[PDB]
């Protein structure tokens, strides 16, 4: 389970 | 996750259109960049967000893909484009790079000339031995070299070195060096390196019998 | 506009701690979302990502290297620092710092992700070598022309330059008279912690009896110069 990048959840 | 880049190496000439691709173990949306690295230089950004041209980057570069398959494309190869190319993913930590794709000048396939050099007596006196195998002026860059001593395959006691592609004849050269203690060297008779390359019909063996005069 | 420069020690000993600094201009680390990262390239190898720090002091490290890596920043000084504990010879590389853009913001709110997905600008790189060894001059041995080294009308001869530290070593043939057909290979760092290289040239075998070939080796680091005459087996 890789950590998502800082902005992975930004449009 | 891992980033797999294809091909590892490709040959091209000026004005060529080439295409490098990158596959990811998992979906990384569009968080994919491409870099060009000239020898001795730091990488330089070409494409970000998978398809966006970096301000200041020649229009000949272009990128495409989302999810897991990505492709960089140069439409008209220029001289300064003979370089190595990398992709990076920035969707997950850690930000993985690909393995690289070397892009060299294309030329006529040329089989390596193969030479072997026994250790010198000078060196032997010192107490070590080094047997050198030269592969000279070949193309393309892919070469496999094996060492056999009395038919025993030598694994992990030799080191290879390769020149940069020659600016005139556009070939490579490769050295392989087997290193043994004097003692070990003296227990054996037959020293052989075997060479496999695209321009050889069959693998070439170059050998000598130790202490033969 | 944006410039980054790495600074640090060229040589570090094993088990020691390596501290590297990025000094930048053209951006500020108080810019929103801006990051600074570190990447390394081992000699002859691909790039490896090491760490990143953001303007909010958010930081992330490579999992394989996490334990040994610390990243810190000083916004006022325009500097970022990477610390690596417990170095070992694996860690010999060229180390780069790079800038990562923050998101598109309109009036202070982020509206687009896209610019973030690259490291835009990189520093020139700083090369660090981890060795325990001490300055030493090379031994030069002849690679001598022979039947085993003759193909058609052409022969190969060369010098093997063995066991020296540090880089680099410069090699010439015949006092500079012979340049054509010469290949000097890049050095390999051996298990010793000591470098080795070889220089070879290909020549007419007609000339072997007649002509004399000498290799000139200079290792400025240890003030060692050698002239080695190479002749047939």
């Amino acid at each position: 389970l890789l950590e998502l990048d800082k902005w992975a959840s930004l449009w | 996750l891992q980033l797999t880049q294809s091909p590892s190496s490709l040959s091209a000439s000026v004005g060529d259109r080439i295409t490098i691709t990158c596959r990811a173990s998992q979906g990384v949306t569009s968080a994919l960049a491409w870099y060009r690295q000239k020898p001795g230089s730091p990488p330089q950004l070409l494409i970000y967000d998978a398809s966006s041209l970096e301000s200041g980057v020649p229009s000949r570069f272009s990128g495409s893909g989302s999810g897991t398959e990505f492709t960089l494309t140069i439409s008209t190869l220029r001289p300064e484009d003979f370089a190595t190319y990398y992709c990076q993913q920035l969707h997950f930590y850690p930000h993985t790079f690909g393995g690289g794709t070397r892009v060299d000048v294309r030329r006529t396939v040329a089989a390596p000339s193969v030479f072997i050099f026994p250790p010198s007596d000078e060196q032997l006196k010192s107490g070590t031995a080094s047997v050198v195998c030269l592969l000279n002026n070949f193309y393309p860059r892919e070469a496999k070299v094996q060492w056999k001593v009395d038919n025993a395959l030598q694994s992990g006691n030799s080191q290879e070195s390769v020149t940069e592609q020659d600016s005139k004849d556009s070939t490579y050269s490769l050295s392989s060096t087997l290193t043994l203690s004097k003692a070990d060297y003296e227990k054996h008779k037959v020293y052989a390196c075997e060479v496999t390359h695209q321009g050889l019909s069959s693998p070439v063996t170059k050998s000598f019998n130790r202490g033969e005069c | 506009r944006i410039t980054l420069k790495e600074s640090g020690p060229p040589l570090v000993k094993p088990t020691q701690t390596l501290t590297l600094t990025c000094s930048f201009s053209g951006f500020s680390l108080s810019d929103f979302g801006v990051g600074v990262g570190w990447i390394r390239q081992p000699p002859g190898k691909a790039l490896e990502w090491l760490a990143i720090i953001y303007s909010d002091d958010d930081k992330r490290y490579s999992p394989s290297l996490n334990t040994r890596l610390t990243i810190t920043k000083d916004t006022s000084k325009n500097q970022v620092v990477l610390v690596m504990t417990r170095v070992s010879p694996v860690d010999t590389a060229t180390y780069f710092c790079a800038h990562r853009r923050g998101p598109t913001t309109l009036f202070g709110v982020p509206i687009a992700r896209g610019p973030v997905n690259a490291m835009d600008v990189w520093g020139q790189g700083i090369t660090v070598t981890i060795s325990s060894t001490s300055t030493k001059g090379p031994s030069v041995f002849p690679l001598a022309p022979s039947s085993k080294s003759t193909s058609g009308g052409t022969a190969a001869l060369g010098c093997l330059v063995k066991d020296y530290f540090p880089e680099p070593v410069t090699v010439s043939w015949n006092s500079g008279a012979l340049t054509s057909g010469v290949h000097t290979f890049p050095a390999v760092l051996q298990s010793s912690g000591l470098y080795s290289l070889s220089s070879v040239v290909t020549v007419p075998s007609s000339s072997l009896g007649t002509q004399t070939y000498i290799c000139n080796v200079n290792h400025k680091p240890s003030n060692t110069k050698v002239d080695k005459r190479v002749e047939p087996k």
